[PDB]
This record gives C-alpha cells, sequence and structure tokens, in this order.
RNA sequence: GUGGGAGAGGGUGGUGGAAUUCCCGGAGUAGCGGUGAAAUGCGCAGAUACCGGGAGGAACGCCGAUGGCGAAGGCAGCCACCUGGUCCACCCGUGACGCUGAGGCGCGAAAGCGUGGGGAGCAAACCGGAUUAGAUACCCGGGUAGUCCACGCCCUAAACG
RNA sequence: CCGAGGGUAGGGCCCGUGACUGGGGCGAAGUCGUAACAAGGUAGCUGUACCGGAAGGUGCGGCUGGA
RNA sequence: CGCGGGGUGGAGCAGCCUGGUAGCUCGUCGGGCUCAUAACCCGAAGGUCGUCGGUUCAAAUCCGGCCCCCGCAACCA
RNA sequence: GUGGUUCGUGGAGCCAUGGGGGAAUCUGGGCGGACCACCGCCUAAGGCUAAGUACUCCGGGUGACCGAUAGCGCACCAGUA
RNA sequence: CGAGCUAGCCCUGGCCAGGGUGAAGCUGGGGUGAGACCCAGUGGAGGCCCGAACCGGUGGGGGAUGCAAACCCCUCGGAUG
RNA sequence: CGAAUGCCGGCAUGAGUAACGAUAAAGAGGGUGAGAAUCCCUCUCGCCGUAAGCCCAAGGGUUCCUACGCAAUGGUCGUCAGCGUAGGGUUAGGCGGGACCUAAGGUGAAGCCGAAAGGCGUAGCCGAAGGGCAGCCGGUUAAUAUUCCGGCCCUUCCCGCAGGUGCGAUGGGGGGACGCUCUAGGCUAGGGGGACCGGAGCCAUGGACGAGCCCGGCCAGAAGCGCAGGGUGGGAGGUAGGCAAAUCCGCCUCCCAACAAGCUCUGCGUGGUGGGGAAGCCCGUACGGGUGACAACCCCCCGAAGCCAGGGAGCCAAGAAAAGCCUCUAAGCACAACCUGCGGGAACCCGUACCGCAAACCGACACAGGUGGGCGGGUGCAAGAGCACUCAGGCGCGCGGGAGAACCCUCGCCAAGGAACUCUGCAAGUUGGCCCCGUAACUUCGGGAGAAGGGGUGCUCCCUGGGGUGAUGAGCCCCGGGGAGCCGCAGUGAACAGGCUCUGGCGACUGUUUACCAAAAACACAGCUCUCUGCGAACUCGUAAGAGGAGGUAUAGGGAGCGACGCUUGCCCGGUGCCGGAAGGUCAAGGGGAGGGGUGCAAGCCCCGAACCGAAGCCCCGGUGAACGGCGGCCGUAACUAUAACGGUCCUAAGGUAGCGAAAUUCCUUGUCGGGUAAGUUCCGACCUGCACGAAAAGCGUAACGACCGGAGCGCUGUCUCGGCGAGG
RNA sequence: UCGAUGUCGGCUCGUCGCAUCCUGGGGCUGAAGAAGGUCCCAAGGGUUGGGCUGUUCGCCCAUUAAAGCGGCACGCGAGCU
C-alpha cells in the first residue's frame, strides 16, 4: 500500500503515509495483556547517553509473547491485527482456547479469524512456532531465539525474515536479515513465516515535524560545531573534516570495526 | 525584563532546607560551619502553612 | 451446437539435473592463464590439475527439424492450476446477424528510466598488457552499470515476406 | 441609454532587429586520419545506451540488403 | 623589492650534489623497399653548455657580477 | 610491581606490601647495605601498657601589649544590621 | 555552593478571537467488458493563508548620570504547531 | 606622610544648575486647620473600559479596619497616607490542604557495588493545580464569612433496634481509563426587543400629554414528575487461562435481545418554601440608611468555547498510574459479619485579614519593565477578545504657576518639480476592509493569485425571493434581488485594514540561533550515501555495581557527510587512514640455558649469559576515494593573415570529464563586446586570457517560499531643489 | 602623545595662501579682424546640476565667464552621518 498526497501544501507533496488497512477494524488497544505505563526518557541515571532523543507523542507498551513454549500445544484463534506505537511490525492479538489472550508479533500473511499454535507437533504454517530442529530446512521464518528459553530475538523489525540453512550437531544454520550465517541450537523456537507490512521500509517522512513525532529531535552535524566539541570542527568556510573521520569521541567512523575481537560468541558465527 | 529570584517556598526549603542540608556530607559540615560560627539562622527561613 | 485433435500461445505456483564462479576439507607439486607471438595476470602465503562437502545465480544439452504456436513483438528442462486462439468430423440450431476500419483503446525485441530486491556468468563505460607512426580499436588480463525478479514508466527497429 | 474616438491596464498572433551561439548549404588543386564499397583487411546495416579529435568503437537485441 | 628554481646540438629533456668521460627521444642528411609518398630497414652529421670574470693542473660541473624565464611572499595597521 | 628511610635503580640492603611460586619448630629462623665464608646480634608472622609530649572551647595570674581608624570582625543586645 | 535566570529532557494541567482557501474520502452522474479517468454536490485536510490574544524581535526614530545595568514610540515575523 | 586612579571619615566644586519618572487634564465653591493647588465634600471637565473593571493562584506578611498624630518616609505641599503610637479584626464535617491514591522523581527493607565519604536499587513509603470526595442562595460587621445568622440539602464514621444475605481480604477480575482535528441534538450562563406588567417623577427652548421620556421587570430551591442525554445485553451448560481458591473474569457452545424497550445515572426545566427587588427623591456621613414596594417580578428573540460526557465522525504520530466504587472467592467466622431503611451520638489539624498586571509580588526606588487562571456588558464597523464611543466599576498616573525665543522631541499642512536626496527611496508618504468583474510568464498542476488592473460602498420610497423560531400564520431575527429618487468636494465620509512590478544572487521549503550591537547565504530539516552493530549489540555515562541504547533486534540502533526535487557526480590506491592477508623480517616479559664470574676445604650458595622458542605493533603483500587528498610543463604544424583538429618531447600516482565561468571565486580590472541611462567602477546577457570553478567541504539547474542580499521601472512623496507656517512635550 | 592625540569619505560651516580657472590691467606673438598661444600684475568676487563608485581622484552626460591648485591634526565625529 501506502497512501500518497497531494501537494497542497510543500512537503506534503513528498510525504507518504502507511497504509492501515491491514489494522483489522481494532484501535484501542487491549487492557490486561498490555500496555503497561512505558517510561520514556532519552538518558540514563543523570546524563544524557543517547543524543537527539526526547519529545515525541506519548506511548503506551503492548506487552508481547516472544517466548512461545509458554502455551506448548495449545491452540489459539487470531482474533485482531493492531498497530503497535512500539514497533515497525503490526501485531496480532489472539485468544487462546485456554482462555488466555496474548500478542505476538504479526506475520505477512496471518488473517484474523486463523488459528495457529506452538510446539514440537505444530504444522508449518504462517503463524505457528516450533524448536528450529523441527522446522523444514529452507522454509524461511521469524521471531528466532538465540538461546533455549531466553525469548525471540532475530527477524523481528518490520517485514525481515531469516532462512533456515543446513543442520550440523545440536545447531541448524541460519540466515539473518543481515546476511550473517549464525549456528543456533536446535531448541531455539521460531514462529514460521516473514514479518509482514514490509511496505514500512517506503514511507517518506516528509517534513520536519514527521521525525519530531517519533521522538527524534534535530541532529547537528560535527562539521558545524567547534573544535572544542568534535573532530570536525571550524574554522573558516566549513572544511574538509582534515582527518579520518570520526565521531564526537574522536574514532574512526568510516571503516574502523567494532566488534570485540575475542568473544566467545565468534565460533557459532560463519559471515557478513 | 523577568528577573533571576522568582520566590518559591516549597524549591527554598526543598533546596536549602534544613532536611536537605542533613542528607549529605556537605551540607552537613555547612550546618557545622554556621553553627560554629554563630550565624542566628543555620538555613533560610521559609515559611507560611 | 455436438463430439474430438495438435501445439516452445499466455499467466501463476513449485520443482529437477548439467555446467560455471566462490567457500571448506582432503591430496598434491613448479607452474597455471593466455596469444599470431607475447605480456599483463594468478601461483610455494600452496595456484593449475584431481577427489569430497556447501553456497548461489542465470540458462535449459540430447529430443531439435529445413518442425510447431501466436495478430505481431515474440514463445523451449519438468509438474500442476487458471486462460486465449485454432483445426477436423457430424451437417443439428440462429438466420445477412457481413467486410474493412479515420480517431480512440490495448499490445509491443533490445537498450533505457523510476522504486525495492538479486547478482554466478557475461559485459558498454573504465583500468591495465600487447599491437601500430598513432589504438581513445580489432587481441589479452581485470571490471561497473546492465543482463535476473516484482511493480510502474519508455513506444523505438533491417518491429522484414 | 447608446455612442466615433481618446485614455489607462493586461493578454494573444505576426513581422523586423540583436552582442553572442547552434547546426546547415555552397565554394578547381590547404590539414588529420581509413570508417564504407572485394572477406574493405574487425561482415555490414540497424534501434538504443555509453565513450572517443575525427571518421567512429563497444555493449545488448535484431536484420540478408553477407557468409 | 625580497625569497628559490632555471637557461645544454634544430625541438623537448638528462648530464653536476662525490670536477677530467656531454646521454636519450624526435628531427635533419645519405642510402634502401614501393609505381610513388608515408611507415619500416641501413648508415652519417650537428652542442662558444646565457654571458663577463677565477677556482684548480683541468669547469657543463665549484664560486661571485649582471641579461632575460618561471614559481612563492608583499602581513599588523 | 610499588611505598617508607638520607637513599631519585643506584653496587640497594633493611622495613611494609598488590601479583606468582611456597618451607621448616633450636641441628629451627631473621639481621649486621649486593653476594659468599667466618665471627657476632636478635627470636617474625597475636595483643595490652602509665609517666615524661601536643593543644587551649573554659578558669586564673602576669605584661619595656592596644587604647575606640588601635586592640578579637564585635568594648556598645554582632556574626547583628 | 548553585538549573527559583537560562538550556534540554521527564511527569502532569492549561491557552490559541474571528475570518479565508478547500486535499482526500464518500454521493450521484458520465465513461468501460471490468477500469483508469472526468463532472458536479458533499466533505473539512494542511510544520496552508489574512489576523488578534499570546510568542517574537525586522527597520528606523527616541532614550544613552535613561522610565529602564536591553526600556519606549512607529513598523514588522509566526500564530493547529 | 603630600602624593601610591592608596584605605576610612568629613566637607567642598560643578549649582540653586539637570532633574522631579509616561502629553489621560484640569476648573470652582464650601469645609477642617497654626498652616491647603495637593485632605474631606458638592458641581463642571477629562481618561481606561478583553481594563487602567471584578474573581482566584503564586509571592508578600499587618500592609486590612479605627482613634490619635507629621520628625522622618512621599521626588513639592500635606491636616492625607501603603508612614508614626495604640486598640480591634481572619470563626468551616460540606471551600483548599492533611488523618485517601498514585505520576515523573525522590527515598528505600532484600540485594549488588564502591579506599572512606558514598554509588545503584523490583517491594514498600514519600511525592500533585492529575484521580477521589459530601453547599447552594440571601442576611448581617467599622474590618470576617460557600466559615457567623436565616432558608433549604447533603457526607462520613460509631452504637442501636427492624430486616435481608453465606459474610468475608493488602488477593483475583471488572471499572476507574484518557490523543488530535472537525462536529449533531437538546439545554443553561450571557445579551437584545416589548404596543405588556411595576414605578418615583419629567413636558425644558420652537413642536410633543404621547403605544412620550427615564428606570426595572429576577435568584436559589429537596424529592418526584416532564424534557434532553450518557452508561449498560439477559438466560443455561462446558472450562484445561486470570501464578492459592472463585459462583467472578476470560474462552468455547447453544437459546431469547438487539432494542436503549428496561433497569439505573447525570444535565436542565418545574417545583413545598426561602430571598432579592431600579431610577428618582429625602437625608449628615469619611458613606450607608429611608422612601419608591403589597414593587412588578410576564411575552418573544439571539445564544455559547459552557452543561448532558465515557456524545458522534474522521485521522496517525496511536494517545498516565494507583485508590475510591462493583464483583469474586482464601484463610478465618457463620449467637460473627456484611447489605439495605429508621434513628441518636461523634465529626479533628492547617489556611482564611489585606495587596494581588501592582505604590503591598520579581526588578536597591510609590521604577513607563516581568508575572499563571476565570468573568470581561452595549452600539456600530462582513466577522472577532480587532477599532471608535460608552454601562458597571475605576482613574486624571504626588511639584505647580506663567511665558510663547534659538534648538530638540512627537505631530500636522504646503506652490512648482517631483528621488534630482543618499552608501541605500533610510525615513515618510501612496496603497489599504467587504462585494463583483479580471488576471501573464512560468509551473513540481497544488500553485504563481490579494498577481496585474478595475468598478461598487450613503440615505429615501416602491415592488419582491429565501430561510430560522413560532402551528402549516402574525410578530421577532437572519441572509438576498429588482426599480425609481435625494445630498455633499467626498458615502469601509471618523477609528482599525497591502504600494505594485520586472530581474539576478543565496538557501528548496514552515522553522532555529550570538538573553544584552550579527536572524543571515549560517544551524536544522525531510532525503541521499558511507561505515559500524547478531544483541550481555554497537556507541555513550560510570572506579565499579549499574543504567541509557531498548523491555528495541539489520525495514533496527550508533557514527560521518551531503542536504527538497530534476539531470548528474569523471581519472589517480603512489603517501595517509581504514579493511583483508594461519608466509616471512624484526619484536617485550617469560622459557631456555652454551658458556663466564664471586666466595667457600668442600659439597653448595649467589650472580651474570650466547644459541634457540617467544605476542600485539611496525615492515612487507593485496584492496579500498559519497575514505585523508590529488587531478602537469615546453615546443612545432593548415596554400593571405590568424589560430591549431594534427605532431614531437619531458615528468607524474594520475595530468579535471560534464556543467559552469570577470563568479558571494577575476590580481592586472571600470577585462572586451551587447543591454537598461542624457549620462551606469553596480547591475543584466555574452566571450574565456578560470592570478586562484568543478562534481556529496557536491556540480549545474529548479516552481513555490524570505523582516536575507544586488539591479531596474511604475505609482507616491519634505528625501532633495529649499525651505516655510502651525501644534503640543 | 599607548593611566587613549577617534581614523577614510561625505555633510554643515567656514577661513587663509598664490604657484589665478573665470572676470580687470598689461608685454611678446609665426598678433589682418574675430579667436588664440605664452608671460607679467592681480587674489575683490565668482568657481553649476547630474550618471558610476564607500570612494579621494577620475571617466562620462548637459552646461558655463569659469567648472583653479593647495593649507588649516590628508580643516571640521564634546556638530552630524
Ligand atoms: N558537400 C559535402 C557535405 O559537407 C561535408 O564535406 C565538407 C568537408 O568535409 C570538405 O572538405 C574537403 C576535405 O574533406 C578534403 N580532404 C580536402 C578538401 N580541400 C576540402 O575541400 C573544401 O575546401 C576547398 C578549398 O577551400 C573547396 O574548393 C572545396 O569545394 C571544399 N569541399 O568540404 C565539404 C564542404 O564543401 C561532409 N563530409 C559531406 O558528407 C556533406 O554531404
Ligand atoms: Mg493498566
Ligand atoms: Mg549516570
Ligand atoms: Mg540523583
Ligand atoms: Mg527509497
Ligand atoms: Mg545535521
Ligand atoms: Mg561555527
Ligand atoms: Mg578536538
Ligand atoms: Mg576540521
Ligand atoms: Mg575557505
Ligand atoms: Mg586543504
Ligand atoms: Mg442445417
Ligand atoms: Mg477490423
Ligand atoms: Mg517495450
Ligand atoms: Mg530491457
Ligand atoms: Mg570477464
Ligand atoms: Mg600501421
Ligand atoms: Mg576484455
Ligand atoms: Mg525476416
Ligand atoms: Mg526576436
Ligand atoms: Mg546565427
Ligand atoms: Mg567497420
Ligand atoms: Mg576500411
Ligand atoms: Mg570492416
Ligand atoms: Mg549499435
Ligand atoms: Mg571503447
Ligand atoms: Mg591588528
Ligand atoms: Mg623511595
Ligand atoms: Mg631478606
Ligand atoms: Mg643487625
Ligand atoms: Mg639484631
Ligand atoms: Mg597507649
Ligand atoms: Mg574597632
Ligand atoms: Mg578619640
Ligand atoms: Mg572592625
Ligand atoms: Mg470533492
Ligand atoms: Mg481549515
Ligand atoms: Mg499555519
Ligand atoms: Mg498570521
Ligand atoms: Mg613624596
Ligand atoms: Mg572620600
Ligand atoms: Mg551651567
Ligand atoms: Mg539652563
Ligand atoms: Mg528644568
Ligand atoms: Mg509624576
Ligand atoms: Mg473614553
Ligand atoms: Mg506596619
Ligand atoms: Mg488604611
Ligand atoms: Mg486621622
Ligand atoms: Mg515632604
Ligand atoms: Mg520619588
Ligand atoms: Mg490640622
Ligand atoms: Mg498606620
Ligand atoms: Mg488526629
Ligand atoms: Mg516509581
Ligand atoms: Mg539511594
Ligand atoms: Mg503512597
Ligand atoms: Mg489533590
Ligand atoms: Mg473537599
Ligand atoms: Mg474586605
Ligand atoms: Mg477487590
Ligand atoms: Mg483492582
Ligand atoms: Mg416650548
Ligand atoms: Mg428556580
Ligand atoms: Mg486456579
Ligand atoms: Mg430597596
Ligand atoms: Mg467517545
Ligand atoms: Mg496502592
Ligand atoms: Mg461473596
Ligand atoms: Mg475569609
Ligand atoms: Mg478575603
Ligand atoms: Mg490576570
Ligand atoms: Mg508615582
Ligand atoms: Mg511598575
Ligand atoms: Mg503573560
Ligand atoms: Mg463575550
Ligand atoms: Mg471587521
Ligand atoms: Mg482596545
Ligand atoms: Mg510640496
Ligand atoms: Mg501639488
Ligand atoms: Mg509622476
Ligand atoms: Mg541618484
Ligand atoms: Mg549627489
Ligand atoms: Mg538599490
Ligand atoms: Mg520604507
Ligand atoms: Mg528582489
Ligand atoms: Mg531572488
Ligand atoms: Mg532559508
Ligand atoms: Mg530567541
Ligand atoms: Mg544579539
Ligand atoms: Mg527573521
Ligand atoms: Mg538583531
Ligand atoms: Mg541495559
Ligand atoms: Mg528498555
Ligand atoms: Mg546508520
Ligand atoms: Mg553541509
Ligand atoms: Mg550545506
Ligand atoms: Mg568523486
Ligand atoms: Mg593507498
Ligand atoms: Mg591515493
Ligand atoms: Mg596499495
Ligand atoms: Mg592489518
Ligand atoms: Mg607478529
Ligand atoms: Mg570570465
Ligand atoms: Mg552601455
Ligand atoms: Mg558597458
Ligand atoms: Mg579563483
Ligand atoms: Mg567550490
Ligand atoms: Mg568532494
Ligand atoms: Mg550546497
Ligand atoms: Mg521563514
Ligand atoms: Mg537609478
Ligand atoms: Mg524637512
Ligand atoms: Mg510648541
Ligand atoms: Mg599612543
Ligand atoms: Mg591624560
Ligand atoms: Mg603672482
Ligand atoms: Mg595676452
Ligand atoms: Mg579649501
Ligand atoms: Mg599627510
Ligand atoms: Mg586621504
Ligand atoms: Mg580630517
Ligand atoms: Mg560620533
Ligand atoms: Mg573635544
Amino acid at each position: 500500500a501506502v497512501k500518497k498526497f497531494k501537494p497542497y501544501t510543500p512537503s506534503r507533496r513528498f510525504m507518504t503515509v502507511a497504509d492501515f488497512s491491514e489494522i483489522t477494524k481494532t484501535e484501542p488497544e487491549k487492557s490486561l495483556v498490555k500496555p503497561l505505563k512505558k517510561t520514556g526518557g532519552r538518558n540514563n541515571q543523570g546524563r544524557i547517553t543517547v543524543r537527539f532523543r526526547g519529545g515525541g507523542h506519548k506511548r503506551l507498551y503492548r506487552i508481547i509473547d516472544f517466548k512461545r513454549w509458554d502455551k506448548v500445544g495449545i491452540p489459539a484463534k487470531v482474533a485482531a491485527i493492531e498497530y503497535d506505537p512500539n514497533r515497525s511490525a503490526r501485531i496480532a492479538l489472539l485468544h487462546y482456547v485456554d482462555g488466555e489472550k496474548r500478542y505476538i508479533i504479526a506475520p505477512d500473511g496471518l488473517q484474523v479469524g486463523q488459528q495457529v499454535v506452538a510446539g514440537p507437533d505444530a504444522p508449518i504454517q504462517v503463524g505457528n512456532a516450533l524448536p528450529l530442529r523441527f522446522i523444514p530446512v529452507g522454509t524461511v521464518v521469524h521471531a528466532v531465539e538465540l538461546e533455549p528459553k531466553k525469548g525471540a530475538k532475530l527477524a523481528r523489525a518490520a517485514g525481515t525474515s531469516a532462512q533456515i540453512q543446513g543442520r550440523e550437531g545440536d545447531y541448524v544454520i541460519l540466515r539473518l536479515p543481515s546476511g550473517e550465517l549464525r549456528k543456533v541450537h536446535g531448541e531455539c523456537y521460531a514462529t514460521v513465516g516473514a514479518v509482514g507490512n514490509a511496505d514500512h521500509k517506503n514511507i517518506v517522512l516528509g517534513k520536519a515535524g514527521r521525525s519530531r513525532w517519533l521522538g527524534r529531535r534535530p541532529h547537528v552535524r560535527g562539521a558545524a560545531m567547534n573544535p572544542v566539541d568534535h573532530p570536525h570542527g571550524g574554522g573558516e568556510g566549513r572544511a574538509p573534516r582534515g582527518r579520518p573521520p570520526a565521531s564526537p569521541w574522536g574514532w574512526q567512523t568510516k571503516g574502523l570495526k567494532t566488534r570485540k575481537r575475542r568473544k566467545p560468541s565468534s565460533r557459532f558465527i560463519i559471515a557478513r | 525584563m523577568k528577573r533571576t529570584w522568582q520566590p518559591n517556598r516549597r524549591k527554598r526549603a526543598k533546596t536549602h532546607g534544613f532536611r536537605a542540608r542533613m542528607r549529605t556530607p556537605g551540607g552537613r559540615k555547612v550546618l557545622k560551619r554556621r553553627r560554629q560560627k554563630g550565624r542566628w539562622r543555620l538555613t533560610p527561613a521559609v515559611r507560611k502553612r
């Protein structure tokens, strides 16, 4: 989708909005299973650690279910599909037959009315979740766990997905939304299908405000400020850095790798 | 234009208050000295009810 | 109408083997590539040649034809779903309901453009090596768009019988 | 009231002119190369795209007006 | 005016700083191939080294004086 | 690897130690300025211990100390206005 | 010792007169094999417009032991973000 | 002590000078007094009036009221006062806050961390104009009142009887409970009208004894009705979720509802009853009292931003929590308890005066400044909180009087010319609101547009078309149309209310910034690109624990640059950086000890110490330019000259492509041509010899947008020729 | 003169020098006349308005009897810009 606009105001011409057709006549969220008071704040205890944040629409947290072995075997019916301000993926709310309700990040396909479930059993269909081993090599899938019982963590962004590649001992090779081939443990669930609402990468914010709404204040270039507060700074009419591009704190930012070398997680990785 | 003193009872006891100064090691010393110097008033005289 | 037949006609979903390039392991040495001839290039940091494993993209050998199909552009491994034209037989129905067609409308190779994806091989530009008086070329070694998919544009041709 | 015309204001079409610039035509014997016609010494022509003093080269698909 | 760089056969460049020995590409001349010209092949010629001085036995080469040439600075007022 | 002593790596001991290695109970151990022999001196890895010493919020005495711009910032209801 | 000024953010309340312009979306009609599309009517979008409050502080004039250690007069910027 | 712009105190000078704090404005009569421009009174005049009037909050803390008073305080005076002395004054179960709740954030048992101090910290607690909660209208004081008094109406606790039921928790669930913009229906506050009801009174100066003028025609009010409107399904079985248990909730499955029909629940009318009640006139105030009064206390109209509220529609940026309240069950307990109706009893702490857009607060001042919320009437101008006048109400701003010079400030007008002024039309003028005609290049189809340029606007009479509220009518109130006619120089007759255009530069744009000399071409901005980051992420803060990132997960997050959009972004990897290289060379501690030394009679003890084994880093081998950066010099050549497509040669890592170019880059420079001018060191268009452009420190363009900067024209003018007169301070 | 002598140009106001641009007097002239050239006396008075530049100065446009050169802190900011 992606709503468009006629130019009746510069900016609201290039501006592009999402299409909330996929939003089952829902909107008002569900008390109980979410929301919780969401403590918004751009800095830690005192100081500001991440810069340029703050401001932007008030938000309510939708406490989603990111570990599904909670209900192994208990099937549930997908009730609605709603908007979640805390993420890029739309989310689906679903009523188990157990009578319990919980939200799930909604996969592309999954339609309201559908029945979905989790566990070793589970049929390989959009929405169902199973330990990685039991999933057919090659099938795509989202909401992966990295270590058994620790909760989902990979491919949860709007319309992202990972593809299974092979098996190898108690591990199974994956291919993350980034292109890295990772070795994940067999016992990590991963609900099947891709995340959906993949038009998300196409929304043209539009104006200055639009960014402000999502809570992101203006970002000033180092080049603009002085030597006192950033490498690229001073002296006359602009300047060409004058040294290898660096961050406010001073480490190179055009090429310098960061992953800490001797990490134990190294051996389970294979790509880029 | 607007100036720098905008009186506020709450802020004043809340900041230069007595329990305020007792709470920290530096403030307790603030008291010591003032006590040791004589000062009729150890801390500002906030008021009302 | 009825009853049948051929076919790379079109779209969608899935799928198979060959081969190339790359990665990994084994094994293995003093050269491999390439050309009219050479060099550039690659190779004792373990190449080429051989075996085993994996990744990935694109095109379908033999059948294959001087063949078929489509209105044209064009269409080729295999499977299924949707769908267009067409031919024969039976001479049952309608009953002149026909032909062409300014404009319109739709389709339209390749290259090209927009957005996102993909990227093995190839390959404008581009960089080297040779060739020549000079080579912005023909030859060689590299290589980016593009070539691939989805959507939307572009409307060209020795779009030729 | 209308009203020739005069005034003011903004359009439309057409003609003349302009430093400078784009390509074109024409002009016996100036310069640079060899693109085409013979297999033209890289078969050629073509649509498009890029590049090059110049003819032109190359990529992609096409064409017999070549084999 | 000041700083440093440079004048070499016809053209463009080496040659010095560690003084004795001028080298390369083109061009020019003679000869070949071609019907002829170019290409290509075979041979040959050409340099008071910007000038006036001395430095040493000996100066393109070291050192000062001028003749042009090129580049850099001419700031605070 | 450092600190302490006069000792700033010095021929650098002795005394404390953060890190690594890691003993013995008198024929046992440390020390006398690297180290070794001799000759000597002490007896580590538990603790307590007056007096002699410092100070002057406070009381008292004395002044070749000041005398209200001096002397405490304040002789006076001053850490006040 | 200070964020009772100023800067940013966090929690929670408030304020923005009155006029303009008229997006989508619907509704009917037209169009077609189904469309795209085109009409009106409706609708009320927007870091949209005029303009107070309010938030500013453009240009000039005054003031310059000032009313004022930043002020006053005329003018001017934005004003549902 | 004579000096130190010395330190402290005192007193001179300028000097009876400058000032006396908004140009809103004063005059008079009568008081009191030792003394009046300045205090009290009356009359006239002026000023504010979306306040310069009322009502809260903050802050202030006696400033409030009254008697007695002027030394000082008051910019003068002062009998007055916000000043001096004294006395009086603030009354709450229902208003605000607390014996209630939570937010950010504080604190913090458990726990973690840190040399000490101290840092972190789920429970809990603190924490508020947010949630919760029961008083409305009049009367009284010199000063207080939703507080005292009167009328009416409520809330809790505690203890009873009456009677219903399984009651029952800090525990389960429900609810509380939510954004922005635009809105419907019915109401109220508020306001206009009245031939109608009620009133003291008034006929002025030429007319009027008249449906004449002037004044006023309400407030609160329990249940019930009535009118609006919000909430809400009711059954029965099954149950594996809601961390114990539930009959509750949730989720299945059948039934009747789909309606607000019915339950409740607010609002608003009416309501037993209670209260108020003008002008004028009489009085004595520093003010209030009395009469008008048995006051009347009615009918239409307009009408909210407020009320019904959890109303509805739409949109994306997706919009607190906890308690009260309902329900559910657990331990316990069912002679308890709890629910409902009637009683009586109990109902505490603090705040209450006064100032409050200002002389009582922040600015050292009775300071032309700064200060949050509610009410803010009428008439007219299209509207409105705008503007002019003006109710209520409050002011004339705490030195006056004369004078009528220069000059200054603020304002008004001007012959003829009109930008000649000047760095610059700086300034000031022209223009101006509504309605109707009518509008170009260009363009991103929106715009450009209020383009440009025009005509209308008052009053009178006639005819006439819609609504709205009333019944389908009169009235009242809104919007229209046609036709005649009247007066001025002039009809948004006053006040508020764009000058216009053409053309370049820069930045896309609305925004932002040097509080107190710079608002811009600078910052930001959507968007593009590069690079990091697999999640105990990267990055940042922190010694740490820990937190932010993020309760996010590559369509995500950090960093860098560029900066809408269009067309594009060429070559150089030699140096620097970064990325990739289980080979080499070096490379520290450590391992190793060939070998040598010092002492001992010696075993031994203690030193040096070569091979060799040794990381990261550098070196080396490759890559990488939307990484740091860089992107040539000299000669010759065409059949008039001329120039050079063409050639030679030198060096480089490679030798600036496109596009632009005397530029925001051009030194020589007022380059040289062309354009505007009578004249043009600027400006616009060209050429290219680019001192010293050039492609993401982007290149060249670009509609729209601008308190940006340059050039021109039209209009208009005191800017000027060139001044003159008048006004007030 | 740095315990401060405000500094280019313009504007307002001037004032002085003569090495005179104009007007008056005069000699030589290759001075027929008219008009010039050059020089001597002479400073009493006069010495225009615009276009461009911050400009001084200059170049132009239209004139004029002429469109004079210089000084006074490159006259004059407790006079202005
Ligand atoms: N008519 C020829 C048109 O112009 C071009 O041709 C033009 C040129 O290429 C051509 O130039 C030629 C040159 O090619 C050739 N190699 C040398 C010759 N001297 C030149 O000649 C030219 O100049 C000379 C003297 O001035 C004249 O007398 C003669 O007419 C003229 N053609 O002269 C032509 C104009 O006259 C295109 N090549 C041709 O295809 C096109 O159709
Ligand atoms: Mg909640
Ligand atoms: Mg911190
Ligand atoms: Mg803290
Ligand atoms: Mg995109
Ligand atoms: Mg930025
Ligand atoms: Mg800066
Ligand atoms: Mg720095
Ligand atoms: Mg820099
Ligand atoms: Mg610069
Ligand atoms: Mg530089
Ligand atoms: Mg028949
Ligand atoms: Mg036909
Ligand atoms: Mg096509
Ligand atoms: Mg194609
Ligand atoms: Mg290739
Ligand atoms: Mg050749
Ligand atoms: Mg090749
Ligand atoms: Mg053909
Ligand atoms: Mg023309
Ligand atoms: Mg021409
Ligand atoms: Mg050819
Ligand atoms: Mg040829
Ligand atoms: Mg050929
Ligand atoms: Mg071609
Ligand atoms: Mg090529
Ligand atoms: Mg200086
Ligand atoms: Mg030491
Ligand atoms: Mg020892
Ligand atoms: Mg000893
Ligand atoms: Mg001893
Ligand atoms: Mg002791
Ligand atoms: Mg004293
Ligand atoms: Mg004395
Ligand atoms: Mg003293
Ligand atoms: Mg519409
Ligand atoms: Mg609107
Ligand atoms: Mg706006
Ligand atoms: Mg506005
Ligand atoms: Mg002396
Ligand atoms: Mg003194
Ligand atoms: Mg005087
Ligand atoms: Mg005087
Ligand atoms: Mg005076
Ligand atoms: Mg006054
Ligand atoms: Mg008035
Ligand atoms: Mg008092
Ligand atoms: Mg009083
Ligand atoms: Mg009195
Ligand atoms: Mg006085
Ligand atoms: Mg005063
Ligand atoms: Mg008296
Ligand atoms: Mg008093
Ligand atoms: Mg109590
Ligand atoms: Mg909290
Ligand atoms: Mg703490
Ligand atoms: Mg609490
Ligand atoms: Mg409260
Ligand atoms: Mg209360
Ligand atoms: Mg009172
Ligand atoms: Mg409960
Ligand atoms: Mg609850
Ligand atoms: Mg009369
Ligand atoms: Mg009532
Ligand atoms: Mg249970
Ligand atoms: Mg009365
Ligand atoms: Mg609602
Ligand atoms: Mg609680
Ligand atoms: Mg119960
Ligand atoms: Mg009170
Ligand atoms: Mg009061
Ligand atoms: Mg107020
Ligand atoms: Mg006053
Ligand atoms: Mg004031
Ligand atoms: Mg205010
Ligand atoms: Mg009102
Ligand atoms: Mg109006
Ligand atoms: Mg007003
Ligand atoms: Mg005039
Ligand atoms: Mg006139
Ligand atoms: Mg005129
Ligand atoms: Mg002028
Ligand atoms: Mg002038
Ligand atoms: Mg100008
Ligand atoms: Mg102006
Ligand atoms: Mg302009
Ligand atoms: Mg412009
Ligand atoms: Mg801008
Ligand atoms: Mg500001
Ligand atoms: Mg400033
Ligand atoms: Mg501005
Ligand atoms: Mg400013
Ligand atoms: Mg964390
Ligand atoms: Mg978080
Ligand atoms: Mg990023
Ligand atoms: Mg930038
Ligand atoms: Mg920029
Ligand atoms: Mg580049
Ligand atoms: Mg490199
Ligand atoms: Mg490089
Ligand atoms: Mg390299
Ligand atoms: Mg490396
Ligand atoms: Mg190494
Ligand atoms: Mg130029
Ligand atoms: Mg000209
Ligand atoms: Mg010119
Ligand atoms: Mg330049
Ligand atoms: Mg530049
Ligand atoms: Mg760049
Ligand atoms: Mg730019
Ligand atoms: Mg702006
Ligand atoms: Mg002009
Ligand atoms: Mg004047
Ligand atoms: Mg006057
Ligand atoms: Mg000086
Ligand atoms: Mg002096
Ligand atoms: Mg003389
Ligand atoms: Mg003469
Ligand atoms: Mg003079
Ligand atoms: Mg001078
Ligand atoms: Mg000068
Ligand atoms: Mg001067
Ligand atoms: Mg001055
Ligand atoms: Mg002076």
